[PDB]
């Protein structure tokens, strides 16, 4: 399973839209995408449901 | 570190090869290829579409 992370953090002009819809590498499965916390999350203590 | 916006970069691979710059200390401030002798070039956006 090939997950891209942290995706609030991608440059300015850019987006992994065809990264994640399985069209810039082609997988079989294709990816997920999801968003895991960054250092200031970490210090926040981001729960499940937030 | 040039000072002039000619190199290419962005979004996937782009920046992929640097240039063969032959600086010479002349009179006239130009450019010439390769691969456009005969042709010169004063403008570096000029040299980077090229």
């Amino acid at each position: 399973i090939g997950v891209i992370t942290k995706l609030d953090l991608m440059d300015e002009g850019t987006d992994a839209r065809d990264v994640l819809e399985n069209k810039l590498l082609p997988l079989r499965r294709g990816y997920i995408g999801v968003v895991n916390r960054s250092q200031k999350d970490i210090d926040g203590k981001k729960d499940i449901t937030a | 570190f040039v000072g002039r916006d000619f190199l290419p970069r962005g979004s996937g691979i782009v920046t992929r090869r640097p240039l063969v710059l032959q600086l010479v200390n002349a009179t006239t401030e130009y450019a010439e290829f390769l691969h456009c002798k005969g042709k010169k070039f004063t403008d570096f956006e000029e040299v980077r579409l090229e």
